[PDB]
């Protein structure tokens, strides 16, 4: 208990010191993501067929 | 700087080129994923070409 | 002479920033706990 | 009966004094976070303050 | 008796104590990665960062 | 100063540039929150600009 929650202070300070991008970010991304794949394998399909 | 730029794309450009035959016989999974996987060195590709202009 | 005061009285306001910086992971540490 | 019941107050009471230890923290963090930035403004309305700044 | 329970005892107890030196390695593991992890992010924030970057 | 307006209006311009995707296929939800964080790089893009002429 006691070592553990020395655990959590170390953990606790990384994210103050490194923000985490906020859920927006991960929505356009994944969003953007999927055009990606999709638009680079919409050629795939069309320049095979 | 610009050799690790060209060595980044011959990489996509091995999975792309193994992307061609993975989509081929009708197995879309297989493409699927592995163009997935060429998206995060296409990324760092962009990147260091923009390094490199600036730093002419 | 006010200048040196204006650079000194910053440094003293990084001490506590860092102070407060302190602060709220031991607030984040609790609440995970 | 003795030994049963004075068990039940000792059960009782170790509940409470950790309970008691975990809002300990939790206001003293509270306490340090406005000791913290009270005084930063108060050097703001000291330094940049338009009244009478001694930045300006 | 005596000798009877007593061993049940040193039995049971025996098995504890293996059991927490099993953990006793996994916490000290687990503490090590996240202090050398606390330190190097600290070095880049005192490096990178844009606010008062000592590199840049 | 110079520099750290031009690197805001790239932040905002990103945005923009990006956010010409997410108004395109007609996902405006996405655009109209995406324009609201660019007001804030907007505001202070304009602060500086007003310095710049100033320290001239």
């Amino acid at each position: 208990e006691r070592i553990e929650t020395k655990i959590l202070e170390l953990e606790a300070e990384r994210e103050l010191l490194n923000p985490p991008p906020s859920p927006l970010d991960k929505k356009f991304e994944q969003w953007e993501e999927q055009q990606a794949v999709e638009a680079t394998l919409a050629a795939m399909k069309a320049r095979r067929s | 700087t610009e050799r690790q730029r060209d060595a980044q794309q011959l990489i996509a450009q091995r999975w792309y080129e193994k992307a061609q035959a993975a989509l081929d016989r009708g197995n879309e999974q297989l493409a699927r994923e592995a163009l997935g996987q060429r998206q995060s060195y296409q990324s760092h590709t962009e990147a260091l070409g923009k390094s490199l202009g600036e730093q002419r | 002479a006010p200048e040196d005061l204006l650079e000194r009285l910053l440094g003293e306001m990084e001490l506590e920033l860092i102070e407060l910086r302190r602060a709220l992971a031991q607030t984040i540490a609790t609440f995970k706990s | 009966a003795l030994v049963e019941q004075v068990r039940g107050q000792l059960q009782k009471l170790e509940r409470k004094y950790l309970e008691l230890k975990s809002q300990k923290n939790l206001y003293l963090a509270r306490l340090k976070s406005a000791i913290a930035a009270q005084k930063i403004e108060e050097i703001a309305g000291n330094l940049d303050n338009a009244s009478a700044s001694s930045l300006f």
